[PDB]
């Protein structure tokens, strides 16, 4: 029952490997190196089957089941990795994995990858049979204020040497996809022996390959850093993200943010948030963008995004991106006129 | 459906063109919603069905009757939106088409009944003009529309137009009240709401529009005051937002045409209200408010699929704008 | 009233009739099958709005006339589920029907029989009797031609035309004309009428070229066809068939006669190297001489020679190989004579031996 | 069998056609000099003689004695094509065949020489309506067909065609009748059919129908079912809700003086009685053209108003232009908007109301 | 290039050659067969790059020697398609040939032949002939064993290993493993290669009971085996086959010899009664007594009692129903052996009689 | 998949593919690669009246050549030139009107 991070996940596996695995968690890279530790210490240790299922109402589980009542002819203690789907266990799946940890075996070694499990999903019988055994390592990706430090151990482990500008241009350049980073780390170690890298030797072989959703503009917009914000607009373009999902998410918050500022005139802000029941981390995120911008603002905003809208599923063109970064803009601590927007 | 009094009229006349054996092939009837169009279209296919009619009424026991009762005629093939959609799309006109382009079963006449027009598709639309130009011998059309306009020319120019006018104020009046036991000012103001078509206001008491518009009344009388009209959208956010859209709108009418002298009012069962929103506002800010809730209902019956609260709370700030002294109030212009 | 039926006699009417029926008939009534009882005789008979189909059979066992309806599906599954030369007993008791399966009793939903859209009284315009064998003939001679789907709704069925003592079927789609006429033996009214793809392919599917005539009477809107036990009525279109004397060639002067065998073989061995989906092929007539060239989007070229018996002057003309195939095919003659005019004209194909059928090719303009 | 004058009317000759000499002329003259294209596109309003101008093109082309401009109408062919049974003129519909494999058959029996006639007259109707792979694909048929088909376009407004089928299609613009061929045309037909009519009915018809000849026939269908079989100018005015009356001045000089109870009463009576209220805007958009055209020209003043001339002649003199122009604006702005309004009573009050906002 | 041939002699071969080319091809030449006439012989080689099927037929026409390359689905239509007994004489003009049979004419588009893929000139490492009748039994024997559908792929075809005068076949899937050897006469440097699943089963498709001398040639990583006139080549699957010599138990004391038709019938009678997958059948083997029960726990224990004549030690071993059935298959004689150690360990299932076959299977842990 | 072969009796396999700009974003990809390196006897001749609608990978591979409308001046001479071929009287003025209505669409 033990919860634990991919980091100090090695001297967990030196000091004894465990009968239950379960990698949990969003990040890539993280999910990846975790599960390559684990299948190398179990080879270390004997294990020779490296077998691998997907999760899936379409997939059968008789092949599974004869595999975990039966040894290998020419290996034994097999090991069993087991891809969640990416909505997450349903009853179906859930009477699937109470069934497989019924008749678990020692000798196998069960690995599970997927995303994280929710707090309903988190309860489950099997969940809880296997808690005596279970060892979960969280594998969520760092938030941008952990990047630079998470970067940094990254380049010391590595024996590189990285400065302030560096570890800012590397989570500028790779927000969010750490998968890049430290293949770019590879790269530049690889580029420069030395070891020594200063910010002219990282800037000119880097690209711009972060990815992001539209919570995390949504963040930006919040905070009102433009720059952040039209970069994680641009990236959204690339991806070729459709803006309806951006304009719905822009949206809600939008109209949570009139809301408590129109009914804030006489109305305890705590008593507000209670009500709402919004996250507690966002209590003050949502104070600092109240109190960064009047009444005078979040009317322009809103009649803009009604005319987004309308351009978007009435015209059907394509610059819908210029409204939403002029929108981007206009959240900000920014004059925007608005007659360049017709807001 | 129900067959209300003021269409024994209307249908006299229409069977007599039949009698003649000089009925117009393409029927469309404009009639607003709650005048009991469906039923007027009903008796004229039953009629039309009929093997041995007498007189005007139909025979009730030969064949066509039975199956008409029984709802499973071989012919009248009636042409209607899915119960899980609101337009008609262009296979099931085809499909109709095909089905009316032979001979009638029981060798008699074929009718066709377009539930609405308006809801029909442009390419549906476009492709009944065909065989609405030239129906083949014996084949009817009744269409309904509650604006003829909203349909195609061309689809316009092929039927024959018949409207189904509304019976008297006063006669609606006694009727709703001799339906409904309420206050006859509500039956008024229910009339007048619905633009003095008995049975829409007779659906609009029986479901719970009424305390809805209690409701928004009441949330607006607190609003004209204080000015605090995003409250309003507490009262306004709904699946029928296009009604109270329309409420709202003939509240500010009424307002208006007491600034400017009248007599009669839509909404006659709330003087209060009336006056303290005539009073409380100037005539231009009350045409720009009134635009621009028409405008936006307009957009929101129109539209499909569009934010309904992202709409009306920007309808109600930018209201809330024009209530600031010197803003630029928009005046319509195509 | 006792319903007692055999299972084997029961079995063949009830899957004819259920054939048509679909899985959702989209009303809740119309995938009722409708039982009548009249004097020593029950009719089952079924509907799709469209069309009737209704076997009669007779009984010994004494009974009295009645009328109800029962589900197809429901009536088909308790089939089903009793043993295989059984006895079947039901009973019209009160509102649900009550079938009695050997100790068990089940109540099965019953609706009136006056909601079946069925005839009550036929008016028949022209009437008459003929052998399976002649309506299979001319079905099997001019359906090929017919047209499957067209914006022409007319020309989508198949016109018979009743003159005096010679039936006729025509068909055709524009492309391709198929007649196909003989004396019946009985005087008619000169009537013409058109039955849709529908009626013809319940016609053939339903015909079984027994001893047994059929009768068929065709009345202002509809034709029915009793065969045996089985009759089965479609609603016509009328959408004035055109005339097939205009479109057949006037007085084609070129002549040529062929061997039906090697002519078949030559345009099926042409066939393989022509274009797949125009399948257009060149003919050059000449004298006791018929070229056939076939080409391909790929340029491949595949030329025959065939020694045949004409007497006209030299000409080339196009033409769609899979219709001259399937004109061939419904032929099934030893000898076929083509008649023609000019490249640009219809050429008419028919048989020395008879000419109760024709057909007519329209060519290829490029 | 009855049928609607619509259908029994329709022109069966060159002759026949009212209106359009433009188009009918060049037809003619093509057909003569033996000059025919392969693609005629027709565009213009409803109403106006598409099918029929298209069909007796088709009937010009197909007829058995040669290619000619005024066809018999009495061949095998004429008549076929005259009763829509002509298989060589493939009737079309753009909307109902927008499917792919629909075109590529469309495309692809081209090569088919005609059944019966010599040319296998392809009429698409309301071409606009096809998609943009249809008119993709149809481009090279339109541009070099063979010489044995042609094809003829029909469309209510031909700019949202793809500029490349207007380029390969010989475009002819219907004009819009006027509303003394209409009239003429009505008469001729009542006259015709042994069926009494006065001037003013017909002229009411003429003017009510915008236009278009189709939309005549059928209201005049209409007065005829609802006229007891008599075409009497009290039947049409009530059919057409027509005030013909002082009502509308009233109301007119009610709305420039402001007065805003007069102009409700007068509203609610209207109302009351059950008219219709385009045509009282239409008929205040007349009046108020009529004052500004006495006000630029005392001349240009009829004498059908002599009852109500003084009065008419009062606002000539107290009214500016300005405000002439102003009413006449507020007015057209209502009329678009009448059929969007939620009711046409509502559209129609705040029309006038915004109208009586107006003042000097 | 000229030649005549029969099509007699070529529907056999063509059929040959373009049966396993199915499907669009990875390059537009891979689906063209590349017929070369040269010293008296037409080859025609249908290549598939992974696989090359030659048909080689004998020329005694005035033939001319070249090489070209043409669809084959095309031209073997246009084979198939000519009149029964009629002669086909191929001609190459400019970059087309010209096919001609009696008074038939095509022409077809050819590729260049040195486009095509061509057939590396590696040489044979160990090349050996063999007669039919031992490579069906090795592939009969060793066929049953391999993985269908396996992450491996090695694992999805089988090694053969040729060893002295020796050739032997080992096939798995993960947990059984048949091996089966057959003394060649001919002493032959050591080699293993593994053969894909296809390879072989296109390999026993071409058997045929015949009396030519089957000859294998084995490559670096080509596969070749000539039978009379034709020619089949795969590409050796890579990777590397575990061994087989660490998988045989070395003293599995216990034995267990009985009637093999006693436990063909008992498995029979307990898959058709225990129908239900998974939960796979627990065996309890005593002294004279077998008792197969199925571990299903919801469905009804169907114990089946069997008396074989077995004497040693009494233990329960949960099998797989299917795998004991299907290896005893394989096995298809009167009386078997089957040798174990303990509880957990590889039984080896034999024949009584012969031993060269060995079926080492695993128990599935219960 | 036919391209590879030689041509029939012309010295190129000339492809002229109309409008290819409605060609889909997946045939272009596969066309790309037959673009770039085409067999030495095949020439492609693409046209399209939208340019823009290409990917910037068709647009790299192949020369472009933007024809421009035509001038009115070259219009009217260009129907003169024909008009006066064909022995038809006309009138500068027509032609003139002509020239304006076809905007620079000579076919029109
Ligand atoms: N120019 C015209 N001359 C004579 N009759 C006309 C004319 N236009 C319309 N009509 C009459 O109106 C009937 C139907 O109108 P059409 O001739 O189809 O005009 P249309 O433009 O084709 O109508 P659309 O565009 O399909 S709605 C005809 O049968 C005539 O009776
Ligand atoms: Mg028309
Ligand atoms: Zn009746
Ligand atoms: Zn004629």
């Amino acid at each position: 029952m033990i919860r634990l991070y991919p980091e100090q996940l090695r001297a967990q596996l030196n000091e004894g490997l465990r009968a239950a695995y379960l990698l949990l968690g969003n990040d890539p890279l993280l999910l990846q190196e975790s599960q390559d530790a684990v299948r190398q210490v179990a080879a270390a240790q004997g294990f020779e089957e490296h077998h691998t299922f997907s999760i899936d109402p379409n997939t059968d589980w008789n092949a599974i089941f004869s595999l975990c009542q039966a040894m290998s002819l020419f290996a034994s203690r097999q090991t069993l990795l087991l891809l969640l789907p990416e909505n997450g266990p349903n009853a179906a799946i859930n009477e699937q994995l109470l069934t497989l940890t019924g008749l678990l075996h020692d000798d196998l070694l069960l690995i599970v990858r997927g995303n994280k499990l929710s707090k309903a999903q988190e309860n489950a019988a099997w969940f809880t049979a296997l808690a005596n055994r279970s060892v979960q390592v969280t594998c969520q990706t760092p938030e941008q204020a952990q990047l630079p430090r998470w970067v940094a151990a990254r380049a010391k482990q590595l024996n590189l040497e990285l400065d302030d500008a560096a570890n800012q241009v590397l989570c500028y350049c790779y927000e969010g996809n750490l998968l890049a980073l430290a293949q770019a780390l590879e790269r530049l170690s690889l580029l420069w022996p030395d070891g020594k890298l200063t910010l002219p030797r990282v800037e000119q072989a880097v690209n711009d390959a972060a990815h992001f959703t539209p919570f995390h503009w949504v963040d930006a917009l919040l905070m009102g850093k433009s720059k952040r914000a039209l970069h994680i607009l641009q990236q959204l373009r690339l991806e070729g993200s459709e803006p309806v999902i951006l304009l719905r998410t822009l949206q809600r918050e939008l109209l949570l943010l009139v809301n408590l500022k129109r009914q804030s005139a006489h109305t305890p802000l705590r008593a507000l948030f209670d009500k709402h029941r919004v996250w507690q981390n966002r209590r003050g995120m949502m104070g600092e963008a109240l109190n960064r911008l009047s009444q005078t603002q979040l009317r322009q905003a809103v009649q803009l995004l009604t005319r987004t809208e309308l351009t978007l599923k009435q015209d059907y063109g394509q610059s819908v991106w210029a409204e939403l970064e002029g929108l981007s803009l206009l959240l900000c601590h920014k004059p925007l006129a608005d007659v360049f927007i017709d807001g | 459906m129900r067959w209300y009094p003021w269409l024994r009229p209307d249908f006299e006349k229409l069977v007599a063109s039949y009698q003649a054996g000089r009925g117009h092939h393409a029927l469309l009837i404009q009639a607003l919603p709650g005048m009991g169009d469906d039923a007027l279209i009903y008796a004229l296919s039953r009629y039309l069905l009929c093997q041995q009619p007498q007189g005007h009424k139909s025979c009730g026991h030969c064949r066509g009757c039975q199956l008409m009762q029984a709802g499973t005629h071989p012919d009248y093939y009636t042409l209607a939106p899915e119960k899980g959609k609101n337009t008609l799309g262009v296979d099931a006109v085809r499909e109709v088409t095909e089905k009316l382009n032979e001979h009638a079963r029981l060798g008699g006449a074929k009718v066709v009944w377009v539930t609405d027009a308006a809801l029909l598709t442009d390419a549906a639309a476009n492709a009944l003009l065909k065989t609405l130009e030239e129906p083949p011998a014996e084949t009817w059309f009744f269409l309904a529309t509650r604006e003829p306009e909203r349909l195609l020319a061309t689809l316009r120019s092929r039927c024959r137009l018949h409207y189904l006018a509304p019976p008297p104020e006063q006669y609606a009046v006694t009727w709703l009240s001799r339906e409904v036991t309420m206050s006859q000012d509500a039956l008024l103001a229910a009339l007048r709401l619905s633009a003095g078509s008995p049975g829409a206001a007779l659906a609009l008491f029986q479901g719970d529009n009424w305390q809805a518009r209690e409701t928004l009344c009441q949330a607006l009388a607190y609003s004209v005051p204080s000015g605090d009209w995003y409250s309003l959208l507490a009262a306004l956010n709904h699946e029928q937002a296009p009604a109270r859209l329309h409420w709202l709108a003939t509240l500010l009418m009424d307002a208006l045409k007491r600034h400017h002298g009248a007599a009669q009012v839509t909404n006659v069962d709330v003087p209060g209200l009336v006056a303290e929103l005539a009073n409380h506002l100037s005539p231009s800010r009350l045409q720009a408010i009134l635009g621009d809730v028409c405008h936006i209902r307009e957009q929101l019956m129109s539209v499909t699929g569009i934010n309904r609260e992202l709409l009306i709370t920007d309808l109600l700030l930018r209201i809330e704008h024009y209530l600031q002294p010197g803003v630029v109030l928009p005046v319509p212009h195509l | 009233m006792k319903f007692t039926v055999e299972r084997e006699h029961l079995l063949k009417p009830l899957q004819q009739v259920s054939g048509p029926l679909g899985g959702r008939p989209t009303l809740p009534i119309l995938g009722n099958l409708l039982l009548q009882v009249a004097d020593g005789t029950l009719s089952l008979t079924g509907t799709d709005l469209e069309m009737e189909m209704v076997a009669r059979v007779a009984l010994v066992q004494p009974h009295e006339p009645g009328a109800t309806t029962v589900p197809a599906r429901k009536f088909f599954d308790i089939c089903r589920g009793l043993p295989e030369g059984a006895e079947i007993a039901v009973q019209l008791e009160g509102e649900r029907m009550l079938v009695r399966s050997g100790r068990s009793r089940f109540s099965l939903s019953t609706l009136p029989a006056a909601d079946f859209p069925n005839l009550d009284d036929w008016q028949s315009e022209v009437e008459f009797t003929l052998p399976q064998a002649t309506m299979k003939r001319l079905i099997e001679a001019t359906q090929f031609s017919m047209a499957h789907q067209d914006v022409r709704y007319y020309l989508n069925g198949m016109l018979f035309e009743t003159e005096g003592e010679e039936l006729r079927t025509v068909a055709t789609d524009g492309h391709r004309l198929a007649v196909c006429s003989m004396p019946i033996g009985q005087s008619l009214p000169s009537h013409s009428v058109i039955v849709p793809r529908k009626g013809v392919i319940e016609l053939m599917r339903m015909l079984d070229g027994g001893d047994n005539p059929l009768r068929v009477q065709i009345g202002s809107n509809n034709i029915r066809a009793h065969v045996g036990d089985f009759i089965f009525t479609s609603k016509l279109v009328d959408g004035r068939f055109p005339d097939y004397r205009r479109v057949l060639p006037k007085n084609p002067d070129k002549h040529l006669e062929a061997g039906c065998d090697l002519l078949k073989q030559a345009f099926a061995r042409a066939a393989i190297l022509s274009n797949e989906k125009f399948r257009g092929v060149r003919l050059y007539v000449s004298e006791n001489q018929l070229k056939i060239t076939a080409n391909n989007p790929e340029q491949e070229e595949a030329e025959e020679i065939l020694d045949v018996t004409y007497s006209g002057a030299e000409m080339e003309i196009g033409f769609n190989v899979s219709y001259v195939l399937d004109v061939l095919n419904a032929l099934k003659c030893e000898n076929v004579r083509m008649m023609l005019t000019d490249s640009v004209s219809s050429v008419q194909i028919e048989d020395a031996a008879s000419q109760s059928a024709a057909y007519v090719v329209m060519p290829m303009r490029l | 069998s009855y049928q609607v004058l619509a259908r029994k009317w329709r022109p069966q000759t060159f002759a026949d056609v009212v209106g359009q000499e433009h188009v009918l002329t060049a037809l003619a003259n093509g057909l003569s000099l033996g000059r025919i294209h392969h693609a005629y596109l027709f565009s213009g309003t409803r109403g106006v003689g598409k099918t029929s101008i298209a069909r007796l093109l088709a009937k010009g082309l197909n007829c058995e004695t040669g290619i000619t401009a005024t066809p018999c109408g009495v061949c095998d062919n004429c008549r076929e094509i005259e009763q829509g049974r002509f298989v060589d003129l493939i009737e079309i519909d753009a909307a109902s065949r927008t499917k792919v494999e629909d075109t590529r058959d469309l495309l692809d029996n081209v090569q088919y020489a005609p059944a019966r006639g010599r040319f296998k007259v392809y009429l698409i109707d309301e071409v606009h309506m096809l998609s943009r792979h249809s008119f993709n694909a149809l481009l090279k048929t339109l541009e070099e067909p063979p010489e044995h088909v042609k094809f003829l376009l029909a469309t209510t407004d031909p700019q949202k065609l793809p500029v490349t089928i207007l380029s390969r299609c010989l475009q002819f613009h219907l004009k819009a009748l006027d509303v003394e061929q209409i009239r003429h045309q009505l008469e001729h037909i009542l006259n015709e059919e042994h069926i009494a009519h006065e001037p003013r009915a017909l002229q009411l018809l003429a003017r009510a129908a915008e236009g278009s000849l189709r939309d005549a026939l059928s209201l005049t269908d209409q007065a005829i079912a609802s006229g007891d079989g008599q075409v009497s100018t009290q039947a049409v005015s009530a059919m057409l809700g027509t005030l013909d009356d002082d009502q509308a001045l009233s109301l007119v000089e009610a709305m420039v003086e402001a007065n805003g109870e007069r102009v409700m009463a007068l509203i609610n009576e209207a109302a009351a009685r059950g008219i219709e209220w385009e045509a009282l805007l239409v008929e205040m958009l007349g009046l108020l053209h009529r004052i500004a055209m006495v006000q630029l020209s005392p001349a240009a003043l009829g004498n059908d108003m002599a009852a109500i001339e003084l009065r008419m002649r009062e606002l000539a003199r107290t009214i500016p232009p300005t405000d002439i122009q102003l009413y006449y604006q507020t007015l057209l702005i209502g009329r678009k908007e009448l059929p969007y309004a939620p009711d046409r009573r509502m559209g129609v009050e705040m029309t006038l109301l915004r109208a009586l906002a107006f003042h000097p």
